RNA sequence: UAUGAACUCUUAGAGAAAUUACUUAAUAAACGAAGUGAAUUGAAAUAUCUUAUUAACUUCAGGAAAAGAAAUCAAACGAGAUUCUAUGAUUAGUGUGAACGAAAAUAGAGCAGCCUAUUAAAAUAAGUAAAAUGGCUUUAAAGCUGUUUGAAUAUUGUGGG
RNA sequence: UAGAUGUGCAUAGUUAAACCGAUCAUUAAAAUAAUGAAUAGUGUCUAAAGUUAGACCCGAAGCCUGGUGA
């Protein structure tokens, strides 16, 4: 999709292909790439359309067209109610464009927003996210809002406070290019 | 001299039983003046009764028992074959409780 | 009846249409090789 | 009348944060159309979804849901 | 080529939530406790129950 | 029991494989799982049905894979994960018919349990269970599913069957 | 050593079926009133057979699926 530019972040919203192409305006040392951790459950072998949107657990289903008198069976399909919406992300602060089903839209309102739908750790949710939803999950993790939220939740669980960030690495390349 | 063979009887039990008794020892086998509340085994501290569900304090959700009703029946059947059924904690699969609930309440 | 369909036939079309590379570089051509290889053929192509 | 009717959505529970006029005062809980909250209020930080966890932190119960006040004025 | 493969498959450890990191840390502390051992003082008391329920 | 050598292509890139040009560039089939899914045929025609969760194709994966330690079956007694073979069974049952067709249980091959899983996983699971509707499966249940909706908190009787 | 274990068939028939039972079923109550139904099985071999599988042998045009060729 054509995603907006994050207000105060050089890292753009990833491409559905998994690539994060940076503008040539950003000086970057050659042989450098932003690789997103692979999806734990791997891509979806059928209905590749769902590998680029928030489809949840909905796929294309095949069944029969049953007549009225003789009950003759004919093959048909059942497609999910896929729509293209602009969802607000509090962390990023922009309207993330994506294809989402009407059932996943209700879940977004149920959890409290797009960010709360991507940060879920339950196995059922990571499967619903898919390759695309896993990339948005990775993008919000780099934001300072989610970073300060996880750093605060580690103090309640008795975890030590938590190397270098990816947003500062790109900042270090602009000062390095001036020297 | 009969104490050297008693330990040989406890050491002859199946490993599946020795393991369970090691982490969930009842107050009967503990030392004479021992207090069950203190020196609790790390497993007992997590679950006083591994056969009953426990409500996590922080999160208001019940945790399934460490031994399912199917595995509870296998320990009672394996413990009853070696005469150590008096050591297992309370279980609805106990041959006595199963029979007590019937005589008490009936059909 | 049969016709002389190989009159004026060039060996450049044989390599393009039935050659080895016309098959290893296509999905359906890999089957022909694997099929002909399972049967034990020496002449996999052309 | 019938024994079964078309299933409908009554809206989403939200708590106002900016004292929206014609809808309710600040910190007012009620059900609103999912479209207005999703496209207008939430992006502008005018309201917030009332998730089950939000009810516990604020100490309120599910029985505190009000109704929209079309006659409200600042 | 093997270290770049194992390190790649372990690259998702930076996307873990604080709870996922907390549970994974408890296994390291739990697995270090080991298995409780049965004192021969306790084994002697267990044999008494066995002998009493087999021969009397 | 060690050991020297072991060319070219399939198999860097290109191309009319065994060439070019480079370089210490390199992995068939059968079997497995999911997805998709016929027709001949039989019913003495033929539509539901049967053929058939078949053949075939596509994807992904390993030496095997899949499955697996009960939200399982039983029936007032009890059994105790999965897998394979036989009986149960031309049975219950479904279907106008033609035909299709279980499970409990038993015998044998193996036998192993667990979350501290002998390789590193859960803070015990919510858009889920479930409902209506359109289908699959099927005995109407259970199970699978598109659409629109949408719960509860443990034997001190909460949830599924 | 001892105990138990391993499909099945028959030993009782009757009715739609259960209760019932050398008796049972129908007679809207029952009752010799009548009518119908009652007495060696089981295993093995040899052989001939019914059923389902290619099913005594040879023979279509055609239908579907995956591939090949301008
Ligand atoms: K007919
Ligand atoms: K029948
Ligand atoms: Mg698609
Ligand atoms: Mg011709
Ligand atoms: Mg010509
Ligand atoms: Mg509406
Ligand atoms: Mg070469
Ligand atoms: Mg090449
Ligand atoms: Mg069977
Ligand atoms: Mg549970
Ligand atoms: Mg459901
Ligand atoms: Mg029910
Ligand atoms: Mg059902
Ligand atoms: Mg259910
Ligand atoms: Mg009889
Ligand atoms: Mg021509």
């Amino acid at each position: 999709y054509h995603q907006p530019r994050v207000p105060s972040s050089a890292i753009p919203i990833p491409n559905v292909s998994g690539r994060v192409p940076l503008p040539d305006s950003t000086p970057v040392p050659e042989d450098f790439k932003i690789e997103i951790p692979s999806y734990p459950y791997g891509p979806r072998r059928v209905y590749h359309q769902s590998n680029t949107g928030l489809y949840g657990s909905a796929l294309i289903r095949f069944g029969n067209n049953v007549s009225k008198r003789n009950e003759i069976k004919t093959r048909r399909k059942w497609r999910p109610n896929v729509q293209q919406k602009r969802l607000w992300s509090k962390s990023l602060g922009v309207f993330v464009r994506t294809r989402v089903t009407t059932r996943v839209l209700r879940t977004i309102d149920k959890v409290g927003g797009l960010d709360e739908y991507l940060l879920g750790h339950k196995a059922a949710r990571v499967k619903e996210l898919g390759p695309w939803g896993w990339m948005l999950r990775w993008r919000i993790m780099q934001t300072p809002e989610i970073r300060e939220r996880f750093a605060k939740e580690r103090e309640a669980l008795g975890l030590p406070p938590r190397e270098k960030s990816l947003e500062e690495q790109l900042r270090e390349f602009q000062v390095a290019g001036i020297q | 001299a009969t104490v050297k063979q008693h330990v040989q009887l406890a050491l002859s039990l199946p490993p599946r039983l020795r393991t369970f008794l090691a982490r969930y020892p009842p107050a009967s086998i503990l030392p004479a003046g021992a207090d069950p509340e203190t020196h609790k085994t790390p497993y007992q501290e997590e679950s006083p009764n591994p056969f009953m569900p426990t409500k996590h304090p922080i999160t208001g959700k019940w945790h399934n028992p460490k031994y399912s009703l199917r595995r509870q029946a296998e320990l009672v059947k394996l413990a009853q074959e070696h005469g150590v059924e008096e050591l297992l904690p309370f279980t609805r699969k106990l041959n006595e409780e199963k029979l007590r609930k019937r005589v008490e309440l009936g059909l | 009846g049969p016709r002389p369909t190989m009159s004026g036939a060039t060996r450049l079309v044989q390599k393009r249409r039935h050659g080895f590379l016309s098959r290893v570089k296509t999905k359906n051509g890999q089957k022909t090789l694997k099929r002909r290889l399972a049967k034990g053929r020496l002449r996999l192509s052309a | 009348a019938s024994h079964r009717m078309r299933l409908q959505d009554q809206g989403v529970v939200v708590r106002l944060l900016e004292d929206i006029p014609k809808f309710g005062r600040k910190h007012a809980i009620f059900r609103i159309e999912r479209g207005r909250m999703r496209n207008e209020w939430f992006p502008k930080n005018k309201a917030e979804y009332m998730t089950p966890a939000r009810f516990q932190e604020l100490g309120l119960t599910r029985d505190a849901i009000g109704e929209v006040d079309r006659s409200f004025v600042i | 080529e093997e270290q770049e493969k194992e390190a790649k498959k372990s690259a998702a450890k930076a996307m873990l939530t604080p709870v996922q990191e907390y549970n994974r840390k408890q296994r390291e502390l739990r697995r270090a406790r080991g298995q409780p051992a049965l004192t021969e003082e306790m084994l002697a008391k267990i044999g008494e129950v066995v002998a009493r329920n087999k021969l009397g």
